[PDB]
DNA sequence: CATGCACTTACATGCACAGGATGTATATATGTGACACGTGCCTGGAGACTAGGGAGTAATCCCCTTGGCGGTTAAAACGCGGGGGACAGCGCGTACGTGCGTTTAAGCGGTGCTAGAGCTGTCTACGACCAATTGAGCGGCCTCGGCACCGGGATTCTCCAGTGGCCAGTGGCGGCC
DNA sequence: GGCCGCCACTGGCCACTGGAGAATCCCGGTGCCGAGGCCGCTCAATTGGTCGTAGACAGCTCTAGCACCGCTTAAACGCACGTACGCGCTGTCCCCCGCGTTTTAACCGCCAAGGGGATTACTCCCTAGTCTCCAGGCACGTGTCACATATATACATCCTGTGCATGTAAGTGCATG
């Protein structure tokens, strides 16, 4: 009589909510109609940027000998990647704290 | 003798320090009272949330500390080391404020 | 009117005497302590000393010209 | 309930500390008051924006909700508060 | 009783997991990535509203996210996310 | 002929010569004038959206626009906006 | 046996087009519905806005001795008003030039 | 038929005369190059957008409202060429 | 004798023309140039309406002369009157560019 | 008669003010086209009705926020030497403003011609919409191991007492006149 | 015999060095509470099918952009040359900073009140949508005076030549050694 349910993200193969994310668009003022793809477009190209911040993230947390990231392992992984940097330039995170930075001329001798 | 260390060596080892930290700086209680304090300016019988209240506190900390990168840039800008209130201004109306 | 700069100058030198020379905002202030007008005779006081020093009454210890230290000849 | 000074609860050696995660190796003795009354210009700022979203909601309650709405609308997007 | 509240943080566990099985996460670290993929969806959809506006079509569709990623992100970034979304649309409409 | 292409000139031309009957205007000017009324109009129903948006209300009504005139527009120019707009709002609610 | 054709901007006194600022409201994809005097407000304060900014332009144009609006007027209006120039500080002006501006320490003694 | 140098089209003396325009009075002569590569720089910053919207309409000649549209973008909105 | 003014005089008559008038500072043709050849490392045989390069034109002196009020305001911030292009990366990099 | 001092006199240098040049400001002339206004029109805004649903409002409760005491220090604050840094002054050597002749290319303007923007019939892909159904995604709970805290070494950096080298000051010696 | 130059000694200053002391990390051990993983629910994502319609395409057109070509003149360009400007040196005062001591209030921990956020229910106010109609503004067209440009004249300003006050140096007569 009908066929079992196979969601979109399953059809894609990846991991964000296909489903949720139309819904959001379709209640999000943007468009009347959104095309199929577009959704799946938009979780496939979310799920890259956050899987490499999260490739980021964990280096940072491997670096700093620590099983789980931390907002500070978030602060220095978004501000040494200069597309991922001004991309956030405005945006702030909680208690990230800021880089290891200091000017040549605050140094002695 | 006791011991003494010469200026500048503890400031850089506490600018080390904060920036290898990540807490806020400033005391929770009295910001939490001055934001009561101008917020009633406003409209009064303001409740807050602690959230909002410690969101605040990191926006304007991170918002401070940004201003004072600014401030520092501005000071080797005119070859100094010390921070001047001329700086905070210009740094300011580079800004667009 | 009274004596030209010159006297003020020497004065100024032989007024305190430390291992270092007497420096030209150190005389200027020993001037305005003993009385006379700084604020418009920079030139006057600059011209001065430039010409004490190439009599060799006086040997500039650090600086050029009219910056830096000055101190007196040898006798 | 009513409170008059607390522009100077920013004391000054919390703005010192602020200075030493700007990375500033000295500070004017002028600076604190100065960078109080710029902090403070921020601030309501903000909270005459937080005040005119709650006061929308028919709310005297602040959400953090309310505060980052504040925020990115001047700009200034803050992560980790709900939104 | 309480009421359901949308959040990001299995799918994320999934990609963590995916890219980095040994690596833990703290749930304010979470909560910056909620912002973040709100914030981002927001720009991407408000970017594409706008695009659509522009060409008067009222469908907005892949080619028109695609468009957006590459004004929004730079580059290399633009560059991977167009090849995976492709990708994605590709296995998709072999689906 | 065309197709119609609607512009702001003759609202702002009646408003210019009611506060100012004795002087002229300039078309590209006017093309500013249009740039400024349709990057306001934008602003102010972004704002409405946004905040219909945050309160799950699928109407916009004059509450959110004036809500968002203390929002965007600055301090006197507010309050003034909010008399005028509130007592065109009372006039248009008496018909 | 209809009613004669009346307009919602003289219904509100008003100069601009509530007709267009409602079509141009619900096609602009804000929200589902909006409530009829939301376009009324709207009209409002952009019609003040207006108002106040030609006012300012005509004002600058008779001081600059010309009866016809110039952008430099425009520009002179929205540079000399604060809480114009803070509403439209990241704005570029087409032919606007800028303020004369001489800072104290450029002219001479 | 292609181009290899025209930011030397860029002039010095318009460089000065936007520099007095700019309230600048003395300009080293280290400038003008340097100049050259910020605006160059602010130029494929533009015209990349310019070149998506454009593209995107699926038209080969690059309106203005494009340009508009990239300009307000990059937070430089431009009075007088919208529609 | 031949006149000749001090100099910065002349200097700051143009000062005051230039802010007097609102004339385009650029030679058109030369930029339209140079629009096409960047242009062209993106996308070939780009076609442009002539409109959208003087919008583009316009757009340019607006970031350039505001650049030039910032780098003025952090010149004679370092005490100084001659613009050097270390004020120009001060002023992009406190604007976060 | 010589010599120091004071007095007088001449010359160098900085400051002030008049005078010309000149670029900008101020007065008509004009002819032109941008601007502003009359006109056909059609399409977009408005009038009447409807349907239905989103928002406004009552009730409640509970959970979250507010209000209050008391140790407990860390942090704030105060004070004080004292080094380091802002900053004034000057010299000085330059690089850039200013001026002027040249070349060039920018601009005007005029023709030709075409890609291509853009407008309009068509029809179909496609996407929104409605009924069912479920399984994946979220509330709840538990537990446990990553992680926070602490204490003892090891390290590490840094500042300060000696440490030698270098340079100039200084006295003594030998030769010379 | 005294004077002068030379030579050798010596003291102070400046870069080098080892060690001490305090800060900082690192390693090991301990508890402790968020991560996360499992369990139960539910609601929303899916499936399927339909209707209608959005937009891609075909095709045409006319228009704005591109090219070219000649003229012209102003702008750029480049060279000369003076001057003012960065800027490095020196120094000097004084301003925060490190290092303590006192103080104080922040914070945690705990406890009680209640208030309004939020949630559900009910309702009806309002508004999107449809049909009809007509007039409001827009494209088009066309006259017309505001002003851009041109020309003549006035004044502000700016540099500069000259004239004055003042500081300084030199000569010399006079009193005296």
């Amino acid at each position: 009589a009908r066929a079992k349910a196979k969601t979109r993200s399953s059809r894609a193969g990846l991991q964000f909510p296909v489903g949720r994310v139309h819904r959001l668009l379709r209640k999000g003022n943007y468009s009347e109609r959104v095309g199929a793809g577009a959704p799946v477009y938009l979780a496939a190209v979310l799920e890259y940027l956050t899987a490499e911040i999260l490739e980021l993230a964990g280096n940072a947390a491997r670096d700093n000998k620590k099983t789980r990231i931390i907002p500070r392992h978030l602060q220095l992984a978004i501000r040494n990647d200069e597309e991922l940097n001004k991309l956030l330039g405005r945006v702030t995170i909680a208690q990230g704290g800021v880089l290891p930075n200091i000017q040549a001329v605050l140094l002695p001798k | 003798k006791p011991h003494r260390y010469r200026p500048g060596t503890v400031a850089l080892r506490e600018i080390r320090r904060y920036q290898k930290s990540t807490e806020l700086l400033i005391r929770k209680l009295p910001f939490q009272r001055l934001v009561r304090e101008i917020a009633q300016d406003f409209k009064t019988d303001l409740r807050f949330q602690s959230s909002a209240v410690m969101a605040l506190q990191e926006a304007s900390e991170a918002y401070l500390v940004g201003l004072f990168e600014d401030t520092n840039l501005a000071a080797i800008h005119a070859k100094r080391v010390t921070i001047m209130p001329k700086d905070i201004q210009l740094a300011r109306r580079i800004r667009g404020e | 009117s009274g004596p030209p700069v010159s006297e003020l100058i020497t004065k100024a030198v032989a007024a305190s005497k430390e291992r270092s020379g007497v420096s030209l905002a150190a005389l200027k202030k020993a001037l305005a302590a003993a009385g006379y007008d700084v604020e418009k005779n920079n030139s006057r006081i600059k011209l001065g000393l430039k010409s004490l020093v190439s009599k060799g009454t006086l040997v500039q210890t650090k600086g050029t010209g009219a910056s830096g230290s000055f101190k007196l000849n040898k006798k | 309930k009513v409170l008059r000074d607390n522009i100077q609860g920013i004391t000054k050696p919390a703005i010192r500390r602020l200075a030493r995660r700007g990375g500033v190796k000295r500070i004017s003795g002028l600076i604190y008051e100065e960078t109080r009354g710029v902090l403070k210009v921020f601030l309501e700022n903000v909270i005459r924006d937080a005040v005119t979203y709650t006061e929308h909601a028919k709310r005297k309650t602040v959400t953090a909700m309310d505060v980052v709405y504040a925020l990115k609308r001047q700009g200034r997007t803050l992560y980790g508060f709900g939104g | 009783k309480r009421s359901r509240k949308e959040s990001y943080s299995v799918y994320v566990y999934k990609v963590l997991k995916q890219v980095h099985p040994d690596t833990g996460i703290s749930s304010k670290a979470m909560g910056i990535m909620n912002s973040f993929v709100n914030d981002i969806f927001e720009r991407i959809a408000g970017e594409a509203s706008r695009l659509a506006h522009y060409n008067k079509r009222s469908t907005i569709t892949s080619r028109e996210i695609q468009t957006a990623v590459r004004l929004l992100l730079p580059g290399e970034l633009a560059k991977h996310a167009v090849s995976e979304g492709t990708k994605a649309v590709t296995k998709y409409t072999s689906a």
